[PDB]
């Protein structure tokens, strides 16, 4: 392999005589052939990179492109790993890299992907571009590192979502692990991660699903530490949490919220979510004209996506107050329900009707302008259970209050 | 390939789509060199044969 | 012969829509199921009785 390395460094000059070569390739070529081992590579590494050069000088590359992917056809599997990352770095690029990628359908592929997707369009040319990485991330999984790979797995998202589309953002969503977060590194990429499906779930209107997501971001201990960071984030945990409809980890997920100290420091939003954990009547315009400005000043928004909320959380209410008038209250009338709703006869027994489909209260109505009842229709069996029930927590009160008693005449006389 | 791979460097096999190869029979004039091999791939490969 | 089928469907959905106005009420005066359905009540009642029935 010395000559391998000399004649090298001699066709170097030789050609670097004729580079200042288009004929030249070819008696080095031959002779890189005549040899295939050890010194192959060291030739591959020498060769290729001449081959690369004299592109560069001139370039004078409209068949050096191609001719290396011929004479890549040729071929020598590590002696072709760089001979293609090197070749690897704008209409003469397209169709270059076409022959990049052309040769190597591997960790080199992938960065001409990202590369030749996102900078070939970069615009409303997205939906071709993307094309590509729609796919070519799948089986690549153990190829790839996770910082490069998740990282245009990231691309994906992104793309997809400036596509306008969701299945394809659903399932190359759901293919990330999580488990990769143990690793700081990782954490500081996953913000990307989580402010994506935030992006996608208010697209599926859902709520709930963006609260964990805020919540699991919150987490983190670089937007723990500054308090610049973690408020505007808490503050839409709160707003969403208020917006997801009643339900079981709507609760705990509240409870535990309103348990955090630091929402001590939010003021009103810390209003709000107390005004949610209490059962009262909510009498929606009060909560409206205190609230409106400090809600609106944040960056519920203009009157299409975001002003859709404003309908949302006036739902929310009507199932609150709904929602508690069903505790307390054994029956109901019509009107004085209504002035407790805000709401007239329509916008009640539409509520109503929609928490009874949906299922969210017994409530029966007797309609001839008169009143709405609540009360579950338990039969002789149900009564009897309460008393059943009654008497045996009853003997405990007569047990338990037995030892007092003792305790007393033994600690007393 | 068949035997040894399929093993230390099977991780990557189901990204093609294809089990493992399942079993190898050697079959050949008495003497073509199989016995040998049992003890050939045993001595190098070593694990549980 | 998929139109024609259109009878069965409507049919379907309309016995819903009535059983989904009555579902929480009781005595709910009859013009009200229709207003809601948005029919004339004689046949509202007359299939009212044919479910009842
Ligand atoms: N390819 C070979 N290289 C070296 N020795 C061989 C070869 N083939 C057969 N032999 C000789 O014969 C023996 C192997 O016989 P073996 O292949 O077991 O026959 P059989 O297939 O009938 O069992 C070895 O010990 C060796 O001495």
């Amino acid at each position: 392999g010395s000559e391998r390395a000399d004649g090298r460094i001699v066709k170097m000059e030789v050609d670097y005589s004729a580079t200042v070569l288009q004929e030249v390739i070819e008696t080095l070529l031959s002779l890189e052939k005549q040899t295939r081992t050890a010194s192959d590579m060291v030739s591959t590494s020498r060769i290729l990179v001449a081959v690369v050069k004299m592109c560069y000088e001139a370039k004078e590359w409209d068949l050096l492109n191609e001719n290396i992917m011929l004479l890549s056809k040729r071929r020598q599997a590590v002696a072709k790993m760089v001979q293609q990352c090197c070749t690897y770095v704008d209409l003469p690029i397209k169709l270059r890299l076409i022959d990049t990628l052309r040769m190597v359908t591997e960790i080199e592929r992938a960065r001409l992907t990202k590369t030749l997707a996102t900078i070939k369009e970069q615009n409303g040319d997205v939906k071709e571009a993307a094309s590509i990485l729609q796919e070519l991330q799948v089986e690549t999984y153990g190829s790839m590192e996770k910082k490069e790979r998740v990282e245009f797995i990231l691309e994906q998202m992104r793309l997809c979502l400036a596509v306008k589309d969701y299945i394809r953002t659903q399932i190359i969503s759901k293919k990330i692990n999580t488990k990769f977060f143990q690793e700081e590194n990782t954490e500081k990429l996953k913000l990307k991660y989580y402010n994506l499906m935030i992006q996608l779930d208010q697209h599926e209107g859902s709520y709930l699903s963006i609260c964990k997501h805020y919540r699991a971001i919150y987490d983190t201990p670089c937007i723990q530490a500054e308090s610049e960071k973690w408020q505007q984030a808490l503050k839409s945990v709160v707003l969403y949490v208020i917006l997801a409809p009643f339900d079981n980890e709507q609760s705990d997920l509240v409870h535990r919220i309103s348990g955090d100290k630091k929402l001590e420091e939010i003021p009103k939003y810390k209003d709000l979510l107390k005004l949610f954990t209490t059962m009262e009547l909510m009498r929606w315009s009060t909560l409206v004209e205190d609230y409106g400005m400090e809600l609106r000043k944040g960056s519920f928004g203009s009157t299409e996506e975001g002003e859709k909320r404003w309908k949302d959380l006036k739902n929310r209410v009507v199932e609150h107050n709904i929602r508690i008038m069903a505790k307390y209250y054994t029956r109901i009338t019509m009107k004085r329900m209504a002035q407790l709703l805000d709401l007239s006869v329509d916008e009640s027994e539409a509520f109503l009707s929609n928490l009874v489909v949906n299922k969210t209260i017994f409530a029966k109505v007797d309609r001839l302008a008169g009143i709405i009842n609540f009360q579950r229709p338990k039969d002789p069996n149900n009564l009897l259970n309460d008393w059943s029930q009654k008497l045996n927590s009853l003997m405990s009160l007569v047990n338990k209050t037995t030892h007092l008693i003792a305790k007393e005449e033994m600690i007393h006389n | 390939e068949v035997i040894e791979l399929p093993l230390t460097n099977p991780e990557l096999f189901q990204r093609v789509g294809i089990i493992p190869p399942k079993g190898c029979l050697l079959y050949g004039p008495p003497g073509t060199g199989k016995t040998l091999l049992a003890r050939a791939v045993a001595s190098q490969l070593d694990c549980n044969f | 012969i998929i139109s024609t089928h259109l009878a069965k469907l409507y049919d379907n959905l309309l016995e819903q829509n009535l059983i989904r106005v009555i579902e929480p009420f009781s005595r709910v005066q009859i013009e009200h199921i229709s207003s809601l359905i948005k029919l004339s009540k004689a046949d509202v009642e007359r299939k009212l009785s044919q479910m009842i029935l």
